[PDB]
């Protein structure tokens, strides 16, 4: 049970040095060849990180396969939104992929998910979100969004659900520390959480959108055979 | 079934 006793700087820290790698990157068809490349490499890279998440490894491995399947896309999404958050009005997917909203064009209703990636970005970017409160909320999107989608038959599966609301307990806390360090009121700390925590929302939404749009990619042939991003993709 | 299973393991 290492996870519980991590103070909120231990927390924090922690979550620093999980962070992946940023990859480089390597007609319609081929816009969506290459940021599903991107995509798929980095989900290899999303699985030793979400290993490295608190309580993650705690779970049983059904479980594990149940919350990366939910979220991933989501998680992809928030960094994405956060590289590109010093970007206005780009969207940065690799340091050598730096795309413009107009870009975007190249692929039927793409655009549409840029803007709206953008946007958060854009909001991001007006609160000035910071690093330390990034890796929170992207560990909270990986260890919630599942949550409520899991065998709610067993005893074990009830375990499992009530030990990871412990944990996004401990991020909760852990955001509390980070917004009292920087100085903010009581009221202002938990204003600051929900419009955070809000945003989540959004994302799963964005998320929702680009499952739909991935899908139909695939349905019209476009999409190459990235065996692992596949294999998310169809667990939907 | 699984490459998510056999990196997750
Ligand atoms: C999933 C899509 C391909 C991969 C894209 C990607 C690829 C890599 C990444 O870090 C973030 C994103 C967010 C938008 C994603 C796209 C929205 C629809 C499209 O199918």
């Amino acid at each position: 049970s290492l996870a519980l006793s991590l103070t909120a700087d231990q927390m924090v820290s922690a979550l620093l040095d999980a962070e992946p790698p940023i990859l480089y990157s390597e007609s319609e068809a081929s816009m969506m060849g290459l940021l599903t490349n991107l995509a798929d490499r980095e989900l290899v890279h999303m699985i030793n990180w979400a290993k490295r998440v608190p309580g993650f490894v705690d779970l049983t491995l059904h479980d594990q396969v149940h919350l990366l399947e939910c979220a991933w896309l989501e998680i992809l999404m928030i960094g994405l939104v956060w590289r590109s958050m010093e970007h206005p009005g780009k969207l940065l997917f690799a340091p050598n992929l730096l795309l413009d909203r107009n870009q975007g064009k190249c692929v039927e209703g793409m655009v549409e998910i840029f803007d709206m990636l953008l946007a958060t970005s854009s909001r991001f970017r007006m609160m000035n979100l910071q690093g330390e409160e990034f890796v929170c909320l992207k560990s909270i999107i990986l260890l919630n969004s599942g949550v409520y989608t899991f065998l709610s038959s067993t005893l074990k599966s009830l375990e499992e659900k009530d030990h990871i609301h412990r944990v996004l307990d401990k991020i909760t806390d852990t955001l509390i520390h980070l917004m009292a360090k920087a100085g903010l009121t009581l009221q202002q700390q938990h204003q600051r959480l929900a419009q955070l925590l809000l945003i989540l929302s959004h994302i799963r939404h964005m998320s929702n959108k680009g499952m739909e749009h991935l899908y139909s990619m695939k349905c019209k042939n476009v999409v190459p055979l990235y065996d692992l991003l596949l294999e998310m993709l169809d667990a939907h | 079934r699984x490459i998510l299973a056999r990196l997750l393991q």
